[PDB]
């Protein structure tokens, strides 16, 4: 669930 | 599809055009705004626009050519000359 | 069906209404418009960016640049100010 | 050949991902940004590595990046964060620190470009739980903020704050759970676009679409290309919105990044592919539209095995621009120098107050  | 600005002595006219269009059909459209009969005007007869020169890479809708217009000689007033100023 | 408009120097500009009616400030005037500081070489290419505008809308193909010469760069600019286009 | 895609240039910033981007008439405001570079993301001088707590503006009119020396508090959750423009003040909800999912925020801040401050919202009521990649929007001067994971469960709730008495409230009503996603409206029904979770990407050619009159939402099916088909599925794509048009641009789908860009009419629900691929494909990028209908893009990551980021900025031309913004772009082009004249000689030479503020 990366964000970046 | 070509576009063009009739010019005639300090008249333009902005209209536009297929590439089969004829002269005679020009001729009829400006007879519709200005109210001159084709017979009275000539243009700088049947020959169509394909053959005229006017193909649509050169006369796009942001820089159509010019005809001249006459009911009498051509007489095209130009635009009036840009001004000169400093870049400053 | 179509607008005429008449530049400073008195030169002559027929166009169809539905290019015209592009400028709001056209569209709120209104036949016969008298332009009393337009010049003619800001007109004229007034009038080619309402064909090209009108004809290059809502078009899915690339859209072509608009030819603008330095030298009336700035009187365009007020030209668009003012027509609101 | 003005709906290209344009790289500009003229310190740039470093290489950045997940950051938001909204722009006006003058400058384009970025927010936010991650890389985990050490030497790319000007190693020990950035002391909030691997999250770039820097708030940058590009001058259109000059070509310029500058680093706003803003005051207050700047928000700590600098990836994956929601940021709209109401005016002339930026509204920055949600987002997550590093690593993510650690903290989330729920809040929402305010900054003010013109006084350049920070504030944070009083807002009282039912606020949604700490998430980050939801996505919001300003509708009838209210807020509406839709999805977003909290980390490690998905939420689909439709939250709703009214800025006016500030107060926050749940919209209960179904479509799928999904972050990253974007939001389209019309003024009655909001249009759910794109996303999906980490192991799939939700498919384009239907959208959920709530209704805020009939407090419902609805499946619309839009129509095809000619002959090129619906986008592909996507997700942490990018969304602009113009008039009654929507503009999808960027995103992967998990295995393949998408450098395309696509168009939707929200009347009649048709799709048009733009004859314009990007000269590099990214996603988790940033990208923003003018009030003229420029459209800029920033940041993103380039390779997805390598994992590289980038820090190049295009621009396209979306719209046929107006006359005013043509002429104004030819002249800026033909005499760079008009930015060093101060005010007075402007006016002296004729400019608006509008012209001269956004040049200068």
């Amino acid at each position: 669930l990366r964000g970046g | 599809d070509v576009f063009l600005m009739i010019r005639r002595h300090k008249t333009t006219i902005f209209t536009d055009a297929k590439e089969s269009s004829t002269v005679f059909e020009l001729k009829r459209i400006v007879e519709g705004i200005l109210k001159r009969p084709p017979d009275e005007q000539r243009l700088y007869d049947g020959k169509t626009l394909g053959e005229c020169g006017f193909t649509s890479q050169t006369a796009r809708p942001q820089a159509p050519a010019t005809v001249g217009l006459a009911f009498e000689a051509l007489c095209i007033e130009p635009f009036s000359s840009p001004p000169e100023l400093p870049d400053v | 069906m179509y607008v005429k408009l008449i530049s400073s120097d008195g030169h002559e500009f027929i166009v169809k209404r539905e290019h015209a009616l592009t400028s709001g400030t056209i569209k709120a005037m209104l036949n016969e418009v008298n332009f009393r500081e337009i010049p003619s070489h800001v007109l004229s290419k007034v009038c080619m960016y309402f064909t090209y505008k009108v004809r290059y809308t809502n078009s899915s193909t690339e859209i072509p640049e608009f030819p603008i010469a330095p030298e009336i760069a700035l009187e365009l600019l007020m030209a668009a100010n003012f027509l609101d286009c | 050949q003005l709906n290209r895609f344009v790289q500009l240039s003229g310190r740039p910033p470093p290489a950045r991902s997940g950051h938001r981007c909204v722009a006006d008439n003058t400058n384009l405001y970025v927010f936010g940004g991650y890389n985990p570079d050490y030497d790319e993301s000007g190693g020990p001088d950035n002391e909030d590595y691997p999250l770039f707590r820097e708030l940058w503006r590009y001058h259109f009119a000059t070509g310029v990046w500058h680093q706003m020396g803003t005051d207050g508090y700047m928000p700590r959750e600098l990836a994956s964060m929601s940021l709209v423009l109401h005016g002339n003040n930026l509204l920055v909800f949600g987002g997550t620190g590093i690593p993510f999912g650690e903290s989330n925020g729920n809040d929402v801040h305010v900054c003010n470009v013109k006084y350049k401050r920070w504030a944070l919202l009083s807002c009282r009521g039912k606020k949604p739980s700490r998430i980050y990649g939801q996505a919001m929007a300003i509708i009838n001067g209210s807020l509406y903020v839709f999805g977003g994971t909290t980390g490690y469960i998905y939420s689909t709730d439709l939250h709703k704050l009214d800025l006016n008495t500030r107060e926050w409230t749940q919209l209960k009503p179904l479509p799928e759970e999904r972050y990253r996603h974007e939001i389209a409206h019309d003024g009655q029904r909001i249009y759910i676009l794109g996303g999906g979770t980490s192991w799939t990407a939700y498919s384009l050619n239907k959208i959920h679409a709530y209704n805020l009159e009939t407090n419902a939402w609805e499946e619309i099916a839009t129509k095809p290309h000619e002959k090129i088909g619906f986008p592909a599925a996507r997700r942490c794509h990018s969304c602009v919105q113009i008039k009654n048009d929507v503009f999808i641009c960027g995103g992967y789908n998990g295995e393949v990044i998408l450098g395309d860009i696509w168009k939707l009419n929200l009347q009649t629900f048709q799709w048009v592919k733009l004859p314009a691929t990007m000269p590099e494909p990214v996603y988790f990028h940033c990208a923003a539209v003018t009030p003229a209908g420029c459209m800029y893009i920033h940041g993103g990551v380039v390779n997805i095995h390598e994992n590289k980021r980038t820090g190049s900025l295009f621009k396209i031309w979306l719209v046929v621009p107006s006359l005013l913004e043509l002429a104004w772009e030819k002249l800026l082009a033909a005499f760079p120098n008009l930015a060093n004249l101060s005010r007075t000689q402007l006016l002296h030479l004729g400019l608006t107050q509008g012209l001269i503020e956004r040049l200068k």
